[PDB]
């Protein structure tokens, strides 16, 4: 939703994730692109354990 | 005693380390000092082309 | 510069979490602070940590001296005189904690 | 040792009370030392009244 | 350039000499006296600097 918000579309490649569109996405939207990667990592962990 | 479980505590401690590097504020810092350097990356690019 | 910022970021997290640490215990104060030091070490070069290395060891056991801690060793021996220091071998890496 | 350890010596706090037979005192009395680390001497009379 | 090869190693205890370094060694062993030269073991490796 919030790469949609900027006209940026979300490509879910798997574990990693990454955002097509016009120009380089903002900042922030890369540091919830990596929240969001890093976030699923530990999601995962917790999972397991 | 109480300072073994206090180190006990710090010593896990290590995933809030963890999930204070997953914060969104410490993630826009990092996302926007990359920036500055790949910024001065393509600056050398430019003045080169 | 990420290293300083992770860095800059444990520093600023570990004290509200270590002050009241010196609070309840001020003559810890060294070691807390050495082991915020290896926290401190673990966000800033991304290197890992040993509990081992970091926990503090406990010889005796608290008494309110009634009875006093009495201890006699009829085998008077340095390993049990004064204790001893043991080490590990791990498919001949030697390792210590 | 592959480093060692670098162990500050353990602070003595203790009283030491050294039990044993007179004969056993007779080789470990020689030492200046000894009388004054040692000046308590409890001996034990061999017989009752 | 090895930085623990290359680098000065301090001995003398600084003083303005008023008091002057007074040293004490109630226990006398040439590794105490002369200082010594300690050496690293890296998995059966012999290394000095």
């Amino acid at each position: 939703r919030e790469a949609q918000e900027a006209g940026f579309a979300l490509s879910t490649n798997g574990e990693r994730l990454e955002l097509t569109g016009p120009g380089p996405v903002p900042a922030e939207l890369s540091a919830r692109l990596e929240e969001v990667t890093l976030g699923s990592l530990a999601a995962s962990a917790e999972l397991e354990v | 005693i109480h300072l073994a479980e206090a180190v006990e505590g710090l010593l896990l401690e290590v995933n809030r380390l963890d999930e204070l590097f997953r914060q969104g504020s410490f993630l826009r810092e990092k996302t926007q000092l990359e920036a500055r350097f790949k910024e001065a990356r393509e600056q050398q690019l430019e003045a080169l082309r | 510069a990420l290293r300083r910022l992770r860095r800059d970021w444990a520093l600023h997290y570990l004290n509200n979490r270590f002050e009241p640490l010196f609070q309840r215990f001020p003559q810890a104060r060294a070691y807390l602070e050495a082991l915020r030091a290896r926290l401190a070490r673990y966000a800033e070069t991304g290197e890992p940590l040993d509990p081992a290395q970091w926990r503090p060891n406990l010889l005796t056991s608290s008494s309110s001296g009634t009875p006093p801690p009495i201890v006699y060793e009829p085998y008077a021996t340095a390993p049990r005189l004064f204790g001893r220091l043991d080490y590990l071998v791990d498919r001949g890496v030697w390792s210590t904690n | 040792a592959p480093a060692g350890l670098e162990v500050e010596p353990f602070p003595i706090q203790m009283q030491v009370i050294l039990v044993g037979t007179p004969e056993a005192f007779e080789g470990l009395e020689e030492d200046p030392a000894f009388s004054e680390l040692f000046r308590i001497r409890a001996e034990f009379s061999p017989t009752l009244p």
